[PDB]
């Protein structure tokens, strides 16, 4: 409720940040400066040894730490918001859930990621007889996955073309949520988070010759249906008709590589607005993409210590 | 089909929908490669450069018939920053198959 | 592949470990690989083909980006490997007919 006290913890926790000089430096390392350096972060206090699994098993741990409990330590109306920012993690293991049901490995398989509910969950809902019983056993009150997979689970019992739909039907619920929320910037981020999902399904459809009106979802402002079929079709315009809005660097670009990296940057650079809200919720939500940003960086340059990247090999990934 | 690099080269291949395996040593490596040969997978057989050089050993050892399980010697992915000196690796294929090495 | 392994470093680094272990232990049925007939001189030896499960793939909504990426690239790579396996296998046995041919004429030479 308070969206005070949770900002005052936020504000510490930003204090708890690494510099670009940490990854400047990190440009030249051999994954022992690199390991000494993590030493020197506190992602590196669940350090356990050396190597690239216990490095990333060790930012994980991190992670969990530093950016679980902002999921927990609320209650109300800030609660019901704060819930949809660490979301795809939850809407990922959703979907490794019903990937392993309707194929038939064993629940151990995924190796289950944190996310916002109780993981006994995750594993008591393995085992069950109907894919609504198995969402009201997930069934969480402020839990927008629970309300979308219900809503979509009236279709069949569990189908992919049914996954897919609780997808879209995800992000529209959230959209809707986003909507209904007394947030000035939420909305509008979210709201561009889901334009650039439609522009990045839009580009992993370009050249599929599917039907983009079943593709193209409803939430966005940056963006037209006429813009998405003509996205669809292999027209670079229109992602030069984006002019004004946050796609402004988005342009003259077809390979969807450097496309999602600048997308990623627009969206990084939205989420750089949050700190105009100190008293809002989106201070905490750029706390969160930070922390995000912070985790590609390390895992980036993790790999790239590991496997002795070029610095040209990832110039492209810390240029935002 | 199946391969052998590494636990982070065979999470690939394994999204790429093809049967993986991953060792740090050269004796898990063919250990590994015991393993799938024992249990007969498909006919085809990939193994890093940096684990198994020429990894003929397993197979004429134990499937001397049938030629079945096809061995590659793949380059990994550390060593493809200098990629594999495949000029290199074609002299010392001929050398071993016909004895002569001359120069092409 | 020096664009595979690229591909999948950069997925494994921006999108989480976790998440390609999960959308990569969600499988097509990943078989499919035979090994046809050739006749060379003398010889039959195991021609492969392709695997072909990439006409069904996952998720039509590809919901990481540069994992499914990467699932194309590696199917990419899978191709090229059988290309190389069944030229290389050809040339093994092309070269040990050979030397099998010299060494029945040097015997057979030096002998009768």
């Amino acid at each position: 409720d308070d969206f005070a006290y949770l900002n005052a913890r936020v504000r510490v926790r930003r204090g708890t940040l690494l510099k670009e000089s940490f990854f400047q430096e990190a440009l030249d390392l051999s994954f022992a400066d690199f390991l000494r350096l993590l030493s020197e972060t506190v992602y590196g206090g669940e350090l356990a040894g050396q190597g690239l699994p216990d490095v990333d098993r060790a930012v994980l741990r991190t992670q969990a730490k530093l950016v679980g409990d902002l999921p927990r330590l609320v209650t109300g109306e800030a609660r019901e918001a704060v819930r949809l920012l660490l979301l795809r993690n939850d809407l990922h293991n959703l979907q490794a859930l019903l990937r392993a049901k309707a194929t038939g490995r064993p629940f151990e398989e995924v190796l289950l990621l944190p996310g916002t509910l109780r993981e006994e969950v995750w594993r008591q809902a393995y085992e069950a007889q109907d894919p609504a019983g198995m969402a009201q056993v997930l069934a969480v009150p402020g839990h927008p996955l629970a309300r979308a997979l219900r809503a979509v689970l009236r279709e069949t019992q569990d189908l992919a073309r049914v996954e897919a739909l609780l997808a879209k039907r995800f992000f529209e619920d959230v959209a809707k949520a986003a909507k209904g929320l007394d947030q000035p910037a939420l909305r509008d981020y979210l709201a561009l988070e889901v334009d650039a999902e439609n522009l990045r399904t839009a580009f992993k459809l370009q050249g599929s010759g599917l039907a983009p009106d079943a593709f193209f979802l409803k939430g966005g402002r940056f963006v037209d249906r006429v813009r998405f079929a003509r996205l669809m079709e292999g027209d670079y315009a229109v992602l030069d008709e984006l002019s004004g809005t946050p796609f402004s660097g988005l342009s003259g670009v077809r390979d969807l590589k450097a496309l999602e990296r600048g997308l990623r940057c627009v969206l990084l650079k939205e989420a750089k607005k949050g700190v105009q809200d100190p008293l809002g919720v989106g201070l905490v939500l750029a706390y969160v993409k930070e922390r995000e940003w912070e985790a590609v960086r390390l895992r980036l340059l993790a790999r790239r210590a590991y496997f002795g990247l070029p610095r040209a090999q990832v110039e492209e990934e810390v240029v935002c | 089909m199946a391969v052998i690099a590494d636990p982070e080269t065979a999470q690939g291949f394994r999204l790429a929908g093809l049967e993986g395996y991953g060792a740090s040593s050269a004796e898990e490596a063919q250990s590994l490669l015991e393993t799938l040969v024992e249990r007969g997978g498909y006919a085809l057989v990939a193994v890093d450069e940096a684990l198994l050089p020429d990894p003929e050993r397993a197979v004429e050892r134990l499937m001397r018939g049938r030629d079945l399980p096809v061995l590659l010697p793949i380059a990994g992915l550390k060593e493809a920053f200098q990629g594999h000196d495949v000029e290199g690796y074609m002299r010392e294929l001929v050398r071993k198959t016909i004895g002569f090495d001359i120069k092409l | 592949a020096k664009e595979a392994y690229a591909a999948l470093l950069l997925a494994q680094a921006f999108d989480g470990p976790e998440v390609v272990a999960g959308a990569a232990l969600g499988v097509p049925p990943l078989e499919g690989v035979e090994a046809e007939v050739e006749n060379v001189w003398g010889s039959k030896v195991p021609r492969l083909k392709a695997t072909f499960p990439d006409g069904a793939l996952l998720s039509p909504v590809g919901t990481p980006a540069y994992t499914l990426e990467a699932s194309r690239a590696f199917r990419r790579y899978a191709e090229a490997l059988i290309r190389v396996a069944n030229t290389e296998t050809r040339l093994k046995k092309i070269g040990e007919e050979i030397k099998k041919t010299t060494r029945r004429v040097n015997a057979l030479e030096q002998v009768v």
